[PDB]
């Protein structure tokens, strides 16, 4: 979409999120190759080998002169493309949802060792999740289906749900 | 030239004869407990221990070497909100050597001592820390149930020796440290019980507890006449204006 | 990611490269690497990123492994899945057993 | 984020101006994502609740 | 640099500047200042031919920053005076400072009204014996997502002159309080201030305050409360000043705020830090139709740049003001105005005091176990911080009662409704329903001599479960409470 | 206005007698029955609940409910009670 700035007042922010969950071996990663393939900056992360801050920004001191300076993680190489994240239930809780501040106010906000920097991260974030068990139960509501909580479920704008449903002629096309 | 800026006041004949006209007084002992801190309601226990506390008890040295501690050391354990940091702030303010400090403002080498060069010699030497800066004096520990293990191994070993040894950086130096403590601390809870069990009194070791001489604990019991009364004390309390100064201007028995 | 300011050191999968990934004591692996094996049989790639260095890391590598059953010897009453640790996604992600 | 699908549905087109269309075709992407999110038991319920919406 | 002029994809760049004679100590850091000078080049001590680049600067000017190192100095211009005075003497100055939070934001009036009160903030009192007083507030916004909470802690670091804008999770203990680092060149440390030292004087904001670490957010403590940081680190000890006001935001620990729910089970924070915390706004989501359709019309007048117009209008209408003009009226009022309390309103500050400590033994004597959500005699420090800062919107040196009882709806409306949050509930309510039928009404006088006389209850049975049947909607109260209607 | 409160004793508002134990207090307050059932008097600032079992009325008036009554007695923070002496 767009971001709109109202009067120098209000930020709204502009992209848009995107949140895949289904049955293995419906092709969700296949996918979010194809968007590593397609968007003119695209970024990936998966499972624990993503961090709290290996996304979002990190601190780090130089060898020269020993100083604090920012790092740019993986949401800052995503300033005006797409994050994508692989296997996003089974990451942790603390490297899950850190991304809270560039998936709502497309902004990283960093206070530590001396450094306050607020940096621009307008990122739309494309993930895909499995559900509670392995397999998406049809007949359960969509809250313990997924081991995800209300907040990190109410910015997704888009949450597709894919059922591995067997049928006679479906599977014949496919 | 240098001055003090007094920290050892002189002492007029006439400040004498009033310390003195006041010492056979029956009472002293009360009067110079609400005398500190007016301000604070409650706490008079507080305040007469924290009294003893200034003027430390005597200490004796004995023939064969034991060290025995005359400095009295006081831990207050209890609910937000009971003052006792603000017992820390003026017992801070009314001491001769006073030195604060915070559970997560502080590190174990912060308060003892620490090694680093000299700019006009070129030489390792040792400045020391919180804790013996304040020596012959009083700190002021805030937020004492959440230290850094590691901070309280340091603080620990001076409540059981009173003297640092460090041997580091080919520096093999002991430092003494005769000095009190007052401290103030939160249970393991968001409130304490009333359930008197041993072990949610302080999240703290019981051999950090067994050096402190006096363990007041504080509870905030709801009332109503007494709540009035502290209501209506903190009232008049803010209701004071400063001399000398206009009303309605920010500030610049 | 190793501090030296990060820098990469290849696990067993990398150093497989157009090869064979011998593993033993499959059913007892980290929850960490289970994740990473998710992506790494079927896109063959190990995407880290961790404080400042980010990568994707292509490993074209094919798995032989020997998994004991946990608990004990092979029940022949239950069923395949039962006897093993694993879970769907990564049992699906297997040839054949 | 209806808002923003509409927004870009008119970026797809290249038009500077979102239509009607576009609208009908964020509140169909909205409306089928909360269905299909929803529980069996009540996604005919649901499907027929907001079905004039989508359709018209 | 500015960050909304960034590149894409990259850091902002640091670059070295200098002042001479009359521009140095001019600026705060923090501030946002438009400079105009020479982009001359000196060589440096630290390859080929690279000579480092900096600014010499000609001319400094900054709206958002004033009176340079802060003196309690009046700088500000006379006819400005003037019209500031004429703000002062507004009969609804009130609302005008209301309406100016968060315009393009449906409902939440009380957190504006909460918010205002935390940019005019206390007065700063000092006693003989040393006792320091806190003349700030700090306001925790707990609830539901789609509040718009995190957009207003944005709005409250735009309007505030001094403002910080900091995360849970990109926080960090030195990171918030003052850091102990090390020069280069000397080998020697030194304290560099972080988060709360740039904010001293001013407002920090917190986003995401529920998910900050145990270690990190309790290093706070003496910089909310003591306003002071007590650093002993590294063999430097001092005790910096940071008078800071504190707005902090969060979600419950369960993914949304639930009614059914205990509070106790929604919030893990231990009861200090909400007894630090002075309005605990605790807010959710009715699902109620008009709200609805009233905040969607609204969104929608802002994305379609109707609310742009709505807005221009309103400015020039005079019941709104813009950021520059509120944020130099913050700065003068707090650097004009200090009130005290009339001896009429101590009495009811006491007297409202003592009436909600003892709602607080109404609240936990059923629960039997120790609410979550405390009121201390910190919380009448807060109170009272409230009642100044009502003064202080208008110049007001005496808080007289009109500031008072808006003192206590705000308390009320923000604390007492947060703290609000087997045989004998059944039986009653059957034999209720079997005792008087549908379309008839009973007296109270009557259950009270037949239910708690009879002892075939409790009291406070008996005013839970008319409560219960209230929320219910069958069996309603009627004529001045002395009525009990079943509506059927 | 009138000469003998300009004397006796002064107002205090109702709502500044919970939490004064046991002391002697003259009111004004419009007496009101509560839902309770009980008496009750009322200011702006609040209300609370009388007892007139110890009460020696002014002979000559009249005291009906809806009344703005001058009442003198103790309060007693144990029940939420106001023992009320005479009332005119
Ligand atoms: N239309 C399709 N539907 C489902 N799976 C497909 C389709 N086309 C290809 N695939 C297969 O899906 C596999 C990738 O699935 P993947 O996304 O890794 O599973 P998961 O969704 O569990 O991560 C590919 O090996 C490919 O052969
Ligand atoms: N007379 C009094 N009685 C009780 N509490 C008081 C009184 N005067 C001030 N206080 C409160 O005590 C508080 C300080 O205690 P606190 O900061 O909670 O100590 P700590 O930091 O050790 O927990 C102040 O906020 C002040 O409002
Ligand atoms: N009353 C409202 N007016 C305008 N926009 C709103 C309102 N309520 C919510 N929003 C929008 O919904 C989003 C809510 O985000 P927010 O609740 O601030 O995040 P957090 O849950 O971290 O506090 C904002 O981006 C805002 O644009």
């Amino acid at each position: 979409g767009v971001p709109k700035n109202v009067n120098g007042k209000h930020s709204i922010r502009g992209d848009i999120n995107v949140l895949l969950l289904g049955d293995p071996g419906t092709a969700k990663s296949q996918i979010l190759k194809y968007v590593e393939k397609t968007a003119h900056r695209a970024v990936f992360a998966t499972g624990q080998g993503a961090s709290a801050v290996g996304l979002t920004a990190s601190v780090r001191k130089d060898p020269i002169t020993k100083e604090w300076t920012l790092e740019g993680g993986a949401l800052v190489l995503a300033d005006k493309g797409v994050c994508l994240i692989d296997e996003f239930d089974k990451m942790n809780d603390q490297d899950r949802t850190s991304i809270h501040e560039a998936m709502e106010q497309q902004s990283i906000s960093i206070s530590k060792a001396g450094i306050v920097t607020t940096l621009q991260a307008r990122c739309s974030i494309i993930a895909a999740a499995n559900p509670n068990g392995g397999r998406y139960n049809s007949t359960l509501p969509l809250a313990q289906n997924v081991s995800l909580t209300e907040p990190i479920l109410s910015r997704f704008d888009i949450l597709c749900v894919v059922r591995d449903l067997v049928d006679e002629e479906a599977d014949e096309r496919l | 030239t240098v001055y003090p800026l007094a920290a050892r006041q002189m002492l007029t004949d006439f400040d004498i004869r009033n310390i003195n006209k006041l010492s056979k007084k029956k009472d002293i002992f009360d009067i110079l407990s609400q005398s500190l801190a007016p301000s604070i309601y409650g706490h008079d226990h507080i305040k007469k221990a924290i009294l003893l506390m200034l003027m430390g008890g005597v200490e004796k040295n004995l023939e064969n070497g034991s060290h025995l501690r005359g400095d009295i050391n006081i831990l207050m354990v209890g609910d937000p909100s009971t003052a006792k940091s603000q017992l820390l702030r003026f017992v801070l303010n009314t001491a001769s050597l006073a030195i604060a400090t915070t559970g997560r403002g502080s590190s174990g080498v912060g308060l003892t001592a620490a090694v680093t060069t000299d700019r006009e010699t070129g030489e390792r030497r040792l400045e020391a820390g919180a804790m013996v800066l304040a020596d012959r004096g009083v700190v002021c520990i805030d937020e004492f149930d959440k230290m850094t293990d590691v901070d309280r191994v340091a603080i620990h070993e001076v409540m059981e020796q009173q003297t640092v040894t460090i041997a580091k950086a080919g520096i093999h130096t002991t430092l003494n440290a005769r000095c009190s403590v007052i401290a103030a601390a939160n249970p393991v809870f968001g409130q304490y019980d009333v359930n008197r069990d041993p072990h949610q009194n302080i999240a703290l070791p019981d051999s950090l507890l067994s050096r402190f001489d006096l363990l007041f604990v504080v509870t905030d019991d709801i009332n109503e006449i007494r709540d009035r009364s502290i209501s209506e004390h903190v009232l008049r309390t803010h209701r004071y204006l400063p001399p000398g100064y206009l009303e309605g201007e920010p500030v610049r028995p | 990611v190793v501090r030296d300011d990060y820098t990469i050191e290849a696990g067993a999968l990398m150093l497989a490269d157009n090869g064979i990934c011998c593993i033993d004591e499959f059913d007892k692996m980290d929850i960490s690497d289970q994740v990473a094996i998710h992506e790494a049989m079927e896109q063959q790639t190990i995407s880290i990123a961790k404080a400042g260095i980010h990568a994707t890391l292509n490993a074209r590598t094919s798995i032989l492994a020997a998994a004991n059953p946990v608990g004990g010897r092979y029940n022949r009453k239950l069923s395949l899945r039962g006897n093993l640790n694993m879970t769907a996604p990564i049992m699906s992600r297997f040839d054949l057993f | 984020s209806i808002l923003r699908i509409a927004e870009s549905f008119a970026k797809m087109r290249l038009s500077e101006f979102v239509s009607s269309y576009d609208l009908d075709r964020a509140i169909k992407v909205v409306v089928d994502s909360f269905v299909d999110a929803q529980k069996v038991s009540v996604r005919r319920q649901l499907r027929r609740s907001f079905a004039i919406y989508t359709l018209g | 640099e500015i960050p909304e002029l960034v590149p894409v994809g990259e850091m902002p760049r640091n670059l070295t500047m200098t002042c001479d004679r009359y521009l140095t100590n001019k600026v705060i850091p923090g501030t946002r200042v438009t400079i105009v000078g020479i982009y001359s080049i000196y060589n440096s001590k630290n390859g080929v031919a690279i000579r480092t680049p900096y600014i010499k600067i000609l001319g400094i000017q900054s709206d958002v920053e004033t009176s340079s190192i802060w003196n309690s100095v009046t700088m500000f211009t006379e006819e400005e005076e003037e019209e500031f005075l004429q703000l002062s003497r507004n009969p609804k100055l009130y609302e005008i400072l209301t309406n100016s939070i968060a315009p393009s934001i449906f409902g939440n009036e009380d957190i504006k009204k909460a918010i205002v009160c935390l940019l005019m903030g206390g007065s700063k009192k000092i006693l003989p014996d040393g006792m320091r007083l806190r003349g700030d507030i700090n306001v925790l916004l707990l609830g539901d997502p789609g509040t718009a909470k995190s957009q207003l802690l944005k709005f409250v670091e735009k309007v505030s002159p001094i403002a910080v804008y900091t995360s849970g999770k990109g926080s960090s203990a030195a990171g918030l309080t003052a850091s102990v680092q090390r020069d280069p060149m000397t080998r020697e440390f030194y304290l560099e201030g972080g988060a709360m030292v740039l904010a001293d004087g001013g407002v920090v904001c917190i986003d995401e305050f529920d998910k900050m670490r145990d270690e990190d957010r309790v290093a706070i403590h003496e910089a909310m409360e003591q306003q002071t940081i007590s650093i002993a680190k590294a063999g430097i000890t001092t005790v910096l000043n940071s008078r800071t006001s504190v707005l902090a935001a969060a979600n419950p620990i369960y993914g949304r705020y639930d009614d059914l729910k205990s509070p106790g089970d929604n919030i893990d924070f231990q009861t200090t830090i909400l007894s630090r915390f002075d309005m605990i706004f605790i807010v959710k989501d009715d699902h109620n139709e008009e709200r609805d359709i009233s905040i969607a019309n609204h969104v929608i007048n802002i994305h379609t740049g109707n609310a742009n117009a709505m807005q221009n209008q309103q400015e020039e209408n005079g019941s709104e003001i813009s950021i520059e003009k509120m944020k130099r009226y913050i700065t003068y009022c707090r650097l004009k105005c200090a009130p005290r309390l009339s001896p009429q309103a101590a009495e009811k500050l006491s007297s409202n005091f003592v009436t909600i400590r003892k709602q607080l033994l109404i609240n936990e004597l059923e629960s039997t176990e120790r609410s979550s959500i405390p009121i201390t005699i910190r919380q009448l420090e807060a109170i009272i911080r409230i009642t100044e800062s009502l003064a202080k919107l208008e110049l007001s040196p005496i808080a007289q009662e009109r500031h008072v009882d808006e003192a206590i709806r705000l308390f009320q409306a923000s604390t007492m409704d947060a703290a609000s949050q087997l045989s004998e509930i059944r039986r009653f309510e059957q034999e209720l329903k079997r005792r008087l039928p549908i379309g008839w009404s009973t007296s109270y006088q009557t259950l009270r001599r037949e239910f708690v006389d009879t002892h075939r209850f409790s009291q406070l049975a008996l005013d839970k479960a008319l409560y219960a049947l209230e929320k219910h909607e069958t069996i309603q109260l009627r004529h001045q409470g002395q009525n009990i209607y079943r509506s059927g | 206005r009138n000469e003998n409160f300009q004397s006796s004793m002064s107002i205090t508002p109702i709502k500044n007698l919970l939490g004064r134990d046991a002391q002697n207090f003259l009111l004004l307050g419009l007496l009101n029955k509560n839902f309770k059932g009980n008496w009750s008097l009322e200011d702006p600032s609040g209300s609370v609940e009388i007892d007139i079992s110890q009460t020696i009325p002014t002979q000559g008036h009249y005291y009906v409910p809806g009344c703005m009554v001058l009442v003198e007695g103790i309060y007693y923070s144990v029940g939420n009670k106001f023992h009320v002496t005479s009332m005119t």
